[PDB]
DNA sequence: AGATTTTATGTTTAGATCTTTTATGCTTGCTTTT
DNA sequence: AAAAGCAAGCATAAAAGATCTAAACATAAAATCT
């Protein structure tokens, strides 16, 4: 969202951006694509991600959060691994 | 016009005393209808017995799963990875309901996808199916069958005793996703109060189950996977145990056999369509006359010979194999071609000859298929059906593949060769004891075959107690089994046409439907159908001027591009041949009615072709 | 028929011959009776109209059995009409339930209650104008599944089996038969599914002020080779052809009803008044009015 | 070869034998 | 683990090439975001181009098209009401690895046409 | 003098209709690579 | 120079959104049977 200026995303784009971190994360190497897909559906049922109102893996979506809320989640989170805390800054 | 053609009504009752076996007694009392009904009832009951004996293991596992839930929140649920051939499995789910009702362990609703477009309709058909199923074991309106009424009914009935509430969902892939997830959440909400079990019918794979069930829905699922056997395995079991059984007197030819298996393996995995196509083959065979009612077991066949009239004698004379039988014979052929009673007295020898030849064909095939299909690269195929099609379609010894089988069997070491031939001998002897001895005309078949097997076993003992003897053993196997008892269908004993069915063209026409081929050859050359003395074309693109009016418009259509102006089309058709404009409008309207063109909407007086 | 994909990637004697063809298809009938007795359903897929052939089968062979003819080429038939026809007239069970599959369940129960009361079902054009949805074909396949109900049907469209999946094609236990008559599609195309003179005929019925209003639009169209509404309103108020705006809107509503004038609204909110006729014929029409 | 003319020719070959 | 008929396998890989290869590349591959929409005649053209055997257009082949649609192996992204009029648009809904497995069982190398 | 279909009536929900508005698509008109 | 490629333009049509209406469903008045 910060790069493309709040353009609508997709499960494939977000899984690719996550796997580019997961290949060097040295803790997230073991996840299956299906676990990331069920995590994306878990984001969708909390209405942290809302559909633009097509396959479930290709439906377009919108973030329902301001960036400041995610930034305060980054500080309020318990036992956050340092690799994710470094990846969040850049 | 016709009274049926009305501007107002669309349906026209012709009721004749309907309240709230089509043929007459001449056909049902004909012997060929009797033998056709007998052979069809035997074949259909044997195929149903094979399907039940293949399903029975998964049936016992599903019934044990339901009773194990009854011995005891998430709803327990059992995915059943069934095949692509969805219509066939209704008998499986019906057998599951029969077992669950016979044990008094559960009551079953069945939720078809047609009944559940919405969550309301799904809940109504579910509660209505459970209440009316319990009523049918030992009628509320569908507007009032609420889940609260299901709970009140279950408390009024079975709280004093626990019956499971099995909810079959046979077509899991056809459901709306939101209705199915809401229904799973509804059934999970009532667990503890109402014991639900949710068996499913997944035609594809478990990845579809993991895809259509989200994180929230699969949080309340405790599914177990059962697997139905594969459809080609069921086809191979039916083809080996039914269509190749010695006990049936009706055999398919190799072309018809390959055609029905080609429809199964290359188009649809429905066993039911293969069974209906075999039923059409059986009907097309047996409806040729009482001469084909001779095609039965030997005693009823002798009774049919003593029943016969004269048209049956004519149609046993007309069939092609009789002509070599006559020319390979003077007074005897005058008595055969005219006297009729001599042919009635000589029929039992020919019928016993044909039935004995087909029994020896099945026994020699049960020999040869192990010895050939154990080999690497398999020149003649593995199972009995491919060697059946190969030995019937053409003479086997003249084929290159038999030379390859003889070479690759000649290259064997002595121990595996003697073990292979001894395995073929033990398998053939077990088949001769198990399946040919109960059968009528099986004692004579065993008396023909058994000394030849003893001679092959003595050749095996000769190659055991002593390099070049393996070639003599192959020669004994060739000329006492392959040469004598495995002839090509043209070399079958005469009047074998009563027993085989080789007419593949009309049955391929009436089973395989190709409307586009008929429309193509009717719109290209009408002379193929009309058979006019003037309308023949030496080539299909000629466009002659005496053609029927749809064909000329269709050809001037075919010979150009996509978008077509109507006006130059009309000038070309007027150049080929007022009322001519009405004939062109009628032809364009018929050609639109067939779907070949369509009128443009954005551009007036134009047409686009839908074909390529 | 084995089509090539490059055409997509680059994109008298006749009466006697037709009578011999029809006599052969009439000779086929007892075989169809035995095939229908064995549970197969008949499907015809010829070129020409097969209405007279199925009518001859109903007339000569099914003269006493119960028969529900269904005209599938009818533009306005519904599957509710056919299920209501079976439920009300064949079984005397009243109106069918509003869910069609519930009606098929009811028909299956009531026909299970009565063996040897066969219902023949003749459907000219199973690919009909209102039977081309998947749901009506599912209803027809569920009806043809019944042992009591036998089905004969015609097929004409080239793309018909795109809506029959293997479940419907297994319920439709079809015995395909090439009944290629060469008869023209009269009745099938007679229905609704498949001009300066009309403008003069409607212009004759108009009153004098309506003639003046249409002549004003004709003069503006020939002068400009669609007029904004305000120019027509000012011209009519100058020529005293209208009393106020609403009567002019009623006259243009009448012209829209009789299709002399097409109204195309602009993005600015003004209404444009095109006359949908070429200007040579419009110039001839203006010369006709002089 | 049609069945009728074949049956007739075979009967002629028998009666001429 | 999805067992299929032979012509259903060729129809399914042809639908995958129709949804994965875009409309313009068929002219260069066969004359001899998301998955793309494709009309049924485009599917039949790619199927006849990759078949190299040329079976006739029987009822059973278009029945295989409709029953692949019913199993959610294909989908109706539009059209629906007019499948027969040629305005229908289908969309293949399977992954690449199942197509490579089908091309292993068949012997048709899918990756040449991608 | 009381129970039972029978019928006439009112309500409710699904479907037809009017209207705006928005969009992909059908065609056009250049536009541009091979 | 030939045929694939990007803005333009009206058009069927598709959503939609209110809106009105026809038929299915619940219900009451009433002849009918006891």
């Amino acid at each position: 969202s910060q790069i493309y200026d709040r353009d609508s995303f997709n499960f494939e784009i977000i899984y690719a951006r996550f796997s580019k971190f997961a290949k060097v994360s040295t803790t997230m190497q073991a996840v299956e694509r299906s676990i990331v897909l069920k995590a994306f559906e878990h984001l969708r049922i909390a209405e942290l991600i809302m559909p633009l109102t097509v396959q479930k893996e290709f439906e377009m979506h919108k973030l329902a959060l301001t960036y400041s809320q995610i930034h305060h989640c980054m500080q309020r989170y318990q036992a956050l691994p340092t690799e994710v805390a470094q990846w969040a800054q850049s | 016009m016709d009274p049926t053609i009305s501007v107002s009504k669309g349906c026209f009752v012709y009721k004749n005393g309907a309240t709230r076996s089509l043929l007459g007694k001449e056909v049902v009392q004909q012997p060929f209808y009797e033998e056709y009904r007998k052979a069809w009832n035997q074949i259909n009951d044997h195929i149903a017995d094979l399907q039940h004996r293949s399903y029975a293991r998964t049936l016992e596992q599903l019934v044990d799963f339901v009773v194990g839930q009854a011995e005891r929140e998430v709803l327990p649920t059992a995915a059943l990875l069934t095949g692509i051939n969805q219509p066939d499995h209704l008998s499986q789910f019906t057998a599951l309901t029969q077992r669950l009702h016979a044990q008094r362990a559960a009551m079953v609703c069945v939720l078809q996808s047609r009944d559940c477009a919405t969550l309301k309709a799904a809940v109504e058909t579910l509660v209505f199916g459970l209440v009316e199923d319990n009523a049918e074991v030992e009628r509320l309106r569908r507007s009032q069958c609420t889940m609260k009424q299901l709970k009140s009914w279950y408390t009024n009935n079975f709280d004093s005793e626990r019956r499971q509430l099995v909810v079959i969902l046979p077509d899991f892939e056809c459901f709306n996703a939101s209705v199915l997830q809401d229904l799973i959440l509804i059934l999970s909400a009532h667990c503890g109060s109402l014991p639900f079990v949710l068996v499913l019918g997944v035609a594809t794979a478990m990845t579809a189950v993991h895809g259509t069930l989200p994180y929230h829905v699969s949080s309340k699922i405790r599914l177990r996977v059962f697997q139905t056997q594969a459809a080609p395995t069921g086809l191979n079991e039916v083809l080996d145990k039914v269509l190749l059984s010695p006990k049936y007197a009706f055999h398919l030819s190799g072309k018809t056999f390959k055609f029905l298996t080609h429809i199964f393996l290359y188009y649809d995995f429905s066993i039911h369509g293969f069974i209906q196509g075999f039923k059409y083959c059986l009907m097309e065979h047996f409806f040729g006359g009482n001469a084909f009612a001779l095609c039965t077991d030997y005693s009823k066949a002798l009774g049919r010979i003593k029943q016969l009239t004269h048209e049956d004698m004519e149609t046993i004379r007309r069939l092609p194999s009789f002509r070599p039988y006559v020319e390979q014979i003077c007074k005897r052929i005058i008595a055969v071609l005219t006297d009729d009673d001599y042919l009635k007295k000589k029929l039992p020898q020919l019928l016993r000859d044909c039935l004995l030849h087909f029994l020896l064909f099945r026994c020699s095939l049960e020999f040869l298929t192990e010895l050939v299909g154990d080999l690497p690269r398999c020149p003649l195929g593995k199972l009995r059906r491919e060697l059946y099609v190969n030995c019937l379609n053409r003479a086997i010894i003249s084929t290159p593949e038999y030379k390859e089988c003889l070479q690759m069997l000649s290259f064997l070491s002595k121990d595996e060769f003697v073990a292979k031939v001894n395995r073929a001998l033990e398998r053939t002897e077990q088949f001769l004891v198990e399946e040919i001895a109960p059968l009528e005309l099986g004692e004579a078949c065993t008396a023909v075959l058994r000394p030849k097997l003893e001679a092959i076993r003595l050749a095996v003992d000769e190659v055991v107690k002593a390099g070049r003897a393996l070639q003599k053993t192959l020669q004994l196997i060739e000329t006492q089994i392959v040469q004598d008892h495995l002839r090509a269908l043209q070399d079958a004993p005469p009047i074998h046409e009563l027993f085989v069915f080789s007419d593949i063209a009309t049955v391929r026409r009436n089973i395989i439907g190709a409307p586009r081929a008929a429309l193509h050859t009717a719109l290209n050359n009408p002379h193929f159908y009309m058979q006019c003395k003037c309308c023949e074309l030496q080539d299909q693109s000629l466009l002659v001027g005496t053609l029927p009016d749809l064909s000329v418009v269709y050809k001037l259509h075919l010979e150009c591009g996509r978008m077509i102006n109507l006006f130059d089309w009309l000038q070309a058709f007027r150049s080929v041949v007022p009322q001519i404009q009405a004939r062109f409008t009628r032809a364009v309207a018929e050609l639109q009615f067939l779907g070949y063109i369509k009128m443009s909407k954005r551009k007036t007086d134009h047409a686009t072709r839908l074909t390529w | 028929f084995v089509p090539e994909s490059d055409g997509y990637f680059h994109s008298a004697e006749h009466e006697g011959s037709i009578n011999a063809i029809m006599e052969e298809y009439r000779s086929y009938f007892p075989k169809w009776m035995c095939i229908l007795n064995e549970g197969f359903n008949i499907l015809l897929y010829g070129l020409g109209s097969k209405h007279q052939l199925l009518q001859s089968f109903h007339r000569e062979v099914l003269h006493k059995q119960t028969v529900l003819v269904v005209n599938g080429f009818f533009p306005s038939l519904t599957i509710k009409d056919m299920l209501d026809s079976i439920t009300s007239d064949i079984l005397d069970a009243g109106i069918s339930p509003a869910n069609p599959h519930e009606a098929v369940d009811m028909i299956e129960e009531e026909f299970a209650l009565i063996p040897e009361t066969h219902l023949f079902l003749i459907v000219h054009n199973l690919d009909g104008a209102m039977l081309r949805n998947v749901k009506a074909q599912a209803i027809l396949s569920r009806l043809a599944r019944i042992p009591n109900i036998h089905l004969l049907a015609s097929i004409d469209h080239i793309n018909t089996p795109l809506l029959w999946d293997q479940g419907k094609l297994c319920s439709f236990n079809f015995s395909w038969w090439d009944c290629t008559t060469m008869l023209p599609y009269t009745n099938e195309t007679a229905f609704e599914n498949s001009a300066l003179s009309s403008m003069r005929s409607v212009f004759s019925s108009l009153t004098t002020n309506s003639r003046g209003i249409y002549m004003l639009i004709v003069k503006y169209q020939l002068k400009n080779k669609g007029m904004p509404f305000r120019d027509l309103y000012s011209s009519c108020r100058e020529a005293f052809l209208v009393s106020s705006d609403l009567a002019l809107r009623a006259q243009l509503t009448e012209f829209l009803d009789h299709k002399l004038v097409k109204s195309k609204r602009s993005v600015d909110g003004s209404e444009q008044l095109t006359i949908p006729i070429d200007g040579a014929l419009l110039q001839q029409f203006l010369e006709e009015q002089e | 070869e049609d069945y009728e003319i074949w049956k007739a020719r075979m009967l002629a070959k028998a009666q001429a034998k | 683990s999805l067992e299929l008929p032979y012509y259903a396998k060729f129809l399914l890989i042809a639908a995958f090439l129709a949804s994965h290869n875009a409309a313009k590349q068929d002219k260069r591959l066969f004359v001899k975001l998301g998955p793309k929409s494709f009309s049924i005649d485009r599917l039949l053209a790619i199927f006849y181009a990759i078949l190299e055997e040329k079976v006739g257009l029987t009822c059973n082949l278009l029945s295989q098209i409709s029953t692949l649609v019913h199993l959610n192996l294909l989908s109706f992204v539009s059209g629906e009401q007019n499948i027969m009029e040629g305005s229908a648009r289908l969309q293949c809904t399977i992954g690449l690895e199942f197509v490579l497995q089908i091309g292993k069982v068949v012997g048709f190398n899918v990756r040449q046409y991608l």
